DNA sequence: CAAGTACTTACGCCTGGTCATT
RNA sequence: AAAGACCAGGC
């Protein structure tokens, strides 16, 4: 009844269930969906309603309603929007959003009336991509292909303006905890931070410091190790002593603030390390009096002790702590929790307490779509209904009447969710340099994985310049949650980070049942229980809140448990942890939390028994999924904290078993420890035998790699598309590569590597590539470039029109060929158009006319594929025209395998040039040896081992990481039984001399993958090109004809070189030369009329003493920015 | 996408043999005796048929721009 | 050019066979590694 | 050593001395209450610092699934031979690797160190 | 060379043309530089100062024209200035 | 004459796409 | 088309 040796099927059986079920951009999707069908509601109706006033106005938003997207045309008529319309004519794939609305207007005369206006329109959220609210929902992959929609595109990511935008989870302090750090060299010794929301329904976030002002005295008060705890409140401008905080709750005497702080009286360290906090307040002994003392502090003090009373209690209440409770009374409750803050605090003082780890992910949230969607919508809500007030008021001192739908303006919700998902900059337009950036990026669709990977992403929101370590540390909280691997170098490394494959993140559930059920099932809450009595019980936290105390924790836990697995009053996404070491139970229900499932172990054997696999291996026409699998309590969502809790077997087999015990009381076990791994770094075969940083080298190459990027890349009109011609598919594959549909869009091909030194043109990192294998469609790729133009109407007599100019009709031209434009203006495919040809004709009406038709970039030569035609959003004629050029495999070309071993190709030798074996194999890639021994990647030796010996059998190998049946010297005994060396080596013959290589050279299939990095789109040249408008220098860039930099450091090495007149002819004569007339009197330039020669300095009446000098134009722009500085640089020549 | 005719590394048309190779899978034989059965004796032609994704029949789903 | 043009002949290579020991130079491995562990053990013992 | 309270308004009660009777008063300052001391020691200051850890202990840590249990040592009180060792895991412990044992079984929560 | 009665700016030097460039938006607009705009500011602040002290103004309008000229001539010279505003095109942006 | 504060600086080069404003 | 910001990436 159980699962011994059959286990490698088991354990992918259930994996495979998982991911059919779940899928790989589940994320997105469920924060999505909970954001319009929970968060939008919650949002419009949570929002305070309008009050007008003399007549009184009522304004309330009762129920919303999200329809499917639609395309309102320039005639108004409603039509459902596909989302490759959408793409195609740079629409937003968007739904519009209609609100209830009751306005209540009292006129006094003891009747108000009340009028509906039903269904009123006021924005439109753009929709996700196969989310439940999108038009391709529920279809089958038939349908898609209908649409014109690849049934494999993972969907996740908002169209806008026709482009493709990714929301990228967005890291945050986990809120509504205390944190107790310790700053370096503060003023405080140690720090109790909490940041408190108040269940995410208002306010970003008040958080609350609670310090202990380190051990330098204030004079004559402190004379210990380090005392007088202080309390920095929100909206406070300078600290406040806690004690006094807590008599401005009405605490008066210290043996209630000392219960509320002390748990126990009979441990006299805490006391002492308490009293002196009470001396500094015995001076302040009334209710009254602490909160003038909170008050007179403020943002600004009150005239008089009421207002500053009324400010003090608002403070308190409102914003200080108001996750706890916003609702009058609940000053006993916000007692118990600053209580909580302090003692925590002097448990850290004492040194009971670690200092919550920086980094540990269990104090970290991540914000999808939905947290962030709702951030930016609650403040766009805000403004609407601001507008609305502001139109009512204008309207109603007049008092005739007013309407909703003109007043409500749609732009705002549309626009603004619009900006922030395309710019990028999270928050209002006006506000784009104070607002979060690197959000909502572009998808990137070169390759499958590279979307997915963009899909699946979270960013770390610290600034990249950091030089701090220790926040790009791998920790180890991120086991199966974040891929150990993937991290793009450079500056952003270990701050942006990939999921790993079995992650998911909570989308939220409230709280209520929980709540429910602890008060039925025993607790005691906070207000009916004695101080006393709260030393030796459990603390049940639900989201932070504190709910109350519980005498028997075991029982509670053992119970909890039993629920969350069974799934009737706690969803499977919440977590529950019993912190023994200090008697606390946290619940979370929080959205944003980052889950594994992990399989349950009760005693020493899985609940994962022989009859759910049974029913899995018979997943089709049984109804049985993971979620079966999940509510039948065999697995079990572990987020990160409550990971510490849990003690987990790696695999069954070896560790559940009796021997010589390490640990008797498992109590989870992972479903197979290569889910640790993320998309982009489960491809690599056999990676645990690589040095990880190649690893990370790997992950980072393949967003790169080359291949067909979505099955319908024929119909959607992008920029930079690269399709490779013949992928293949591994012949060292991993098993988790089924699940990220690698082997249905490949980008690679398998390549006969040999590992040789043969000609030294594969030194260094080189490849020698065959030149006949090449010549045959090895590697070959389409380059599809996409150009967009738009006619416009932009002045009165001034438009914009496709047509065809005439030699003499538009005023500007160019020298490229307009020969291949038709009639309308753009040209036919089929076409082949090289560098400089003209795209689309085009010209502007000028005030006879002047052309704007677009060009190719330099030095393409590529053949048209196709060219449409339709409207856009403003109804004017829009053009999208593809450029195919194919892009054989040349020697500047960039390859990579998949282990970070990567190279350009050094020469194309042909076949019979290339060694080969006795047979006829000459190696199609040949990589140095000398790149494998220092960085220690061994996937590459046995991957080509296990190429071979997959090629010969005829099965495709297993490279899964942790297999412990695929040895090095299994796969060597497999190869000897095919005729083979076993170490893969074989017997070359010089293709030249036709002799034998003395040295055997090791020759097997490897995976290599085509980069996009190609160098005919890296090769610039430059001499006499443009120059800029304002530096007069040679351009930026390989686009605008521009020219290299001389940098400051190019020009230390000429000084060093001791070469002046190289130096001043790329300082001065390359770049920017320039003639200037400096009178010699004063060093000020001076009037040069050449043509008549009258030069004259206005200044001193001078016209004879003019010298000329020869400067850059760089350095006149210095000094003339000078001047305009009041800066007066004189040039003087004697 | 579609089938390679011309193995790259030595040069044997492997183009025709991809329908075949489908009948013979989808018939009885294992993937190597189907590709004994094919005559791929050199693992070079052997790495095309068997590492081969016939994405071709993805495409052709789609609907074609002209009836 | 003298040397790559011997190299031609001569040949170089990395392989499996070149990271692979001798089956008694991974048993003298496996027991260094083992007695190592077996020191840190009793290390671990003698400070607790 | 510890912090003794008033009986009238319960605020902190601080040493003082009765200058008629010569002797130890702990007096009130939020009122006028006087009370006898029997201690005669206003402050301890501990620097060594050289607290057993068998007081923090709480017994209900035997039963933690993460902490490592021998069967070698039994329990001096019940005899018990499974028990639960955990090093410090608090202040002091960058001089200190002493483990430290909870028996299990519900009811003993016995404690020591060896 | 500097007399400090030269320091305070009694007369602003508009920079020429080509430190500040007008670039022509397809023969039919003329985009200015940022220079540009702070200049226009300078000077309308500026002549509505000197229309205010020919008519008489009211002493505290005088003084908000002041400080508003004061302002936009810093800032066209420093805009990093620190517990000031920060200069702003007609959208949201500092000035260069 | 100390204790307080604010200011300035934080690798080099290179490639592409996107967007708002002109 | 222009310089400004951002993003991703290469060494
Ligand atoms: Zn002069
Ligand atoms: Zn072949
Ligand atoms: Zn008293
Ligand atoms: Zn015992």
């Amino acid at each position: 009844e159980i699962t011994p040796d059959l286990w490698q099927e088991a354990c992918w059986i259930v994996i495979s269930s998982y991911f059919d079920e779940k899928g790989l951009v589940r994320q997105q999707l469920d924060s999505f969906d909970e954001f319009i069908q929970m968060s939008v509601q919650r949002i419009v109706e949570d929002a305070p309603p309008i009050d007008l006033q003399p007549p009184r106005y009522l304004l309330k938003f009762e129920q919303i309603y999200l329809s499917k997207p639609t395309h309102w045309e320039r005639d108004g008529a409603p039509s459902p929007m596909m989302p490759n319309e959408a793409r195609l004519r740079n629409l937003t794939y968007s739904a519009p959003l209609y609100v209830d609305i009751t306005k209540t207007v009292i006129k006094e005369g003891e009747e108000q009336l009340q009028t509906q206006h039903q269904k009123t329109f006021i924005g439109k959220i753009p929709i996700m991509l196969r989310s439940t609210y999108c038009l391709l929902n529920g279809l089958t992959d038939r349908d898609l292909c209908e649409l014109n929609e690849c049934p494999l595109d993972p969907g996740g990511y908002f169209i806008i303006n026709g482009s493709e935008k990714v929301l990228i989870a967005q890291e945050k302090m986990a809120t509504n905890t205390v944190y107790v750090f310790a700053k370096k060299d503060s003023k405080y010794a140690y720090t109790g931070e909490c940041r408190s929301c108040l269940e995410n329904s208002s306010r970003p976030t008040s958080t609350i410091w609670v310090s202990m002002l380190a051990r330098g005295g204030q004079g004559a008060k402190k004379s210990a190790i380090g005392q007088r705890i202080v309390a920095t409140l929100p909206y406070i401008k300078q600290e406040v002593p806690i004690i006094i905080v807590f008599r401005a709750l009405g605490f008066v005497s210290d043996r209630d603030i000392l219960e509320h702080i002390i748990y126990d009286f009979e441990d006299p360290e805490m006391m002492e390390m308490v009293k002196p906090s009470l001396d500094e307040a015995f001076v302040i002994q009334e209710q009254n009096v602490a909160l003038n003392f909170i008050g007179s502090r403020g943002a600004k003090p009150g005239v008089t002790k009421e207002k500053r009373i009324k400010y003090a209690k608002e403070v308190l209440q409102k914003e200080m702590l108001p996750h706890v409770g916003v609702s009058d009374f609940c000053e006993t409750k916000k007692a118990y929790f600053l209580g909580y803050m302090v003692h925590r605090l002097l448990l850290a003082a004492l040194g009971r307490r670690e200092l919550d780890d920086r980094d540990h992910y269990g104090n970290k949230r991540l914000d999808l779509a939905g947290p962030l969607l709702a951030f930016l919508f609650r403040g766009m809500f805000k403004n609407l209904l601001k507008e609305v007030r502001i139109y009512a008021q204008k309207f109603i001192d007049r008092g005739k009447d007013f309407n909703l739908e003109l007043a409500i303006k749609t732009r705002i919700i549309s626009d603004g969710l619009k900006y922030s998902l395309a710019t990028g900059n999270w928050g209002d337009q006006k506000k784009a340099h104070q607002a979060r950036a690197g959000v909502s990026q572009v998808l990137n669709r070169l390759t499958f994985a590279s979307t997915l990977s963009h899909l699946r992403r979270l960013n770390s929101p610290i600034g990249r310049d950091g030089k701090l370590a220790k926040p790009r540390q791998l920790h180890n909280t991120l086991w199966g949650m974040v891929c150990p691997a993937e991290t793009p170098e450079g500056h952003a490394v270990g701050l942006v980070k990939n999921l790993a494959l079995m992650a998911y993140i909570s989308v939220g559930s409230q709280p209520s049942p929980i709540l429910e059920f602890l008060e039925e099932w025993s607790m005691e809450n906070l207000e009916e229980i004695s101080p006393a009595a709260i030393a030796d019980a459990t603390k049940i936290f639900v989201n932070g809140c504190w709910v109350g105390i519980h005498k028997d924790p075991e029982q509670l836990m053992n119970t909890l448990r039993k629920l969350r697995r069974q799934m009737d009053i706690i969803v499977s996404e919440v977590s529950m942890i019993r912190d023994i070491r200090e008697r606390e139970i946290r619940i979370y229900t929080d959205a944003g939390r980052i889950c594994r499932p992990l399989l349950i172990v009760e005693k020493q054997k899985l609940l994962l028994k022989k009859r759910h696999i049974d029913q899995l291996k018979e997943r089709e026409y049984n109804n049985y999924s993971w979620q079966d699998l999940v509510a039948s309590g065999v697995v079990e969502y572990i987020d990160t904290l409550e990971e510490e809790t849990v003690m987990l077997a790696m695999t069954p087999d070896d560790l559940q078993e009796k021997e010589v015990a390490y640990c008797s009381t498992y109590t989870h076990c992972e479903i197979h420890p290569s889910m640790i791994l993320g998309v982009c770094a489960s491809i690599i075969p056999f990676p645990d035998h690589n040095q990880s940083p190649r690893n990370t080298y790997q992950s980072a190459m393949g967003k790169q790699a080359m291949g067909v990027y979505i099955t319908n890349f024929h119909v959607r009109m992008d920029t930079l598309a690269h399709v490779l011609y013949y992928p293949q598919k591994p012949l060292v594959t991993t098993r988790s590569m089924e699940y990220l549909r690698f082997r249905e869009l490949p980008a690679g091909i398998n390549s006969i590597v040999a590992i040789a030194s043969y000609t030294g043109y594969n030194q260094e990192d080189s490849v020698i590539m065959n030149r006949s294998a090449v010549d045959r469609g090895f590697f070959r790729s389409v380059f599809y470039r996409s150009y967009k133009e738009q006619e416009s109407k932009k002045g009165f007599d001034q438009e914009e029109v496709f047509e065809k100019p005439t030699r003499e009709t538009c005023q500007g031209m160019r020298h490229a060929i307009y020969d291949k434009l038709d009639d309308d203006g753009l040209i036919a495919p089929g076409v082949r158009v090289s560098g400089d040809d003209v795209i689309i004709g085009k010209t502007v009406t000028l005030p006879t006319k002047r052309d704007c038709s677009t060009f190719l970039r330099t030095s393409e030569t590529g053949i048209v594929d196709q060219v449409m035609v339709t409207l856009n959003q403003e109804g004017y004629k829009f053009c999208k025209i593809r450029v195919r050029s194919v892009r054989i495999p040349q020697i500047g070309d960039k390859f990579a395998s998949r282990h970070g071993q990567k190279g350009t190709c050094g020469i194309q030798y042909r076949q019979e040039d290339m060694p080969f074996t006795c047979e006829g194999i000459t190696p199609d890639i040949i990589i140095n040896p000398h790149a494998i021994p220092s960085r220690m990647t061994i996937g590459h030796l046995i991957e080509c081992l296990q190429g071979k010996v997959s090629a010969n059998k005829g099965e495709i190998g297993d490279a899964t990481p942790f297999n412990d049946a695929v040895n090095v010297q299994k796969i060597s005994n497999l190869l000897s039984d095919y005729g083979y060396h076993l170490r893969g080596n074989e017997v070359l013959y010089n293709g030249f001399t036709g002799r034998k290589i003395t040295s055997q050279i090791f020759i097997g299939p490897t995976y290599y993958q085509r980069l996009k990095h190609m160098v005919d789109d890296k090769i610039h040249s430059r001499a006499r090109g443009p120059i800029q408008i304002l530096n007069r220098q040679p351009m930026e860039g390989r686009s605008r004809d521009g020219g290299l930099r001389f940098g400051e450091m190019e020009r230390d090495c000429q000084i060093a070189h001791g070469a002046a007149q190289f130096l001043r002819e790329r300082l001065f004569e390359a770049s920017d030369p320039y003639q200037v007339h400096v009178c010699n009197l004063c060093g000020i330039m001076a009037i040069a009329n050449t043509r008549t020669h009258t030069y004259e300095c206005r200044g001193c009446r001078n016209k004879t003493q003019i010298s000329l000098v020869r400067m850059p134009y760089a350095c006149k722009l210095l000094f003339q920015e000078l001047m305009s500085m009041s800066i007066a640089p004189r040039m003087m020549s004697v | 996408m579609i089938i390679p005719v011309r193995c790259f590394t030595c040069g044997k048309i492997v183009g025709n043999k991809w329908e075949a190779y489908l009948g013979l899978l989808q018939a009885e034989y294992t993937e190597g005796d189907a590709l004994d059965a094919l005559g791929l004796k050199r693992y070079c032609c052997r790495r095309m048929l068997l590492a081969h994704v016939d994405l071709i029949e993805k495409l052709l789903n789609y609907a074609p721009l002209e009836k | 050019t003298v040397i790559n043009n011997w190299l031609l002949i001569e040949g170089h290579t990395i392989g499996i066979g070149d990271s692979i020991a001798d089956s008694k130079t991974y048993q003298d491995i496996q027991n260094t590694i083992k007695k190592a562990k077996q020191d840190v053990i009793e290390v671990i013992e003698k400070a607790h | 050593v510890g912090i003794r309270f008033c009986q009238e308004c319960n605020n902190m009660l601080y040493p003082k001395e009765d200058k008629e009777n010569r002797i130890l008063l702990y007096a009130c300052r939020n009122c006028d209450y006087q009370q006898e001391a029997d201690n005669s020691c206003i402050y301890v200051n501990k620097i060594t610092h050289e607290v057993d850890e068998l007081t923090q202990i709480i017994a209900d840590v035997s039963q933690d699934p993460t902490l490592p249990r021998t069967e070698d040592h039994p329990c001096q009180k019940c005899g018990h031979k499974e028990a639960v060792f955990f090093q410090s895991h608090s202040a002091r412990a960058e001089d200190a690797m002493r483990l430290y044992y909870v028996c299990t079984a519900p009811h003993c929560g016995h404690r020591w160190t060896e | 060379y500097a007399r400090p009665e030269w320091m305070i700016v009694t007369v602003l030097p508009v920079p020429p043309l080509s430190v500040r460039p007008a670039v022509v938006m397809q023969g039919s607009a003329r985009n200015q530089d940022d220079l540009t705009h702070k200049l226009a500011d300078i000077v309308k602040i500026n002549n509505q100062l000197r229309r205010n002290e020919q008519n008489g103004a009211a002493a505290h309008v005088i003084a908000e024209d002041v400080k508003l000229l004061q302002f936009h001539v810093a800032t066209m010279v420093d805009n990093e200035l620190p517990g000031l505003p920060r200069a702003m095109q007609k959208s949201g942006r500092p000035l260069k």
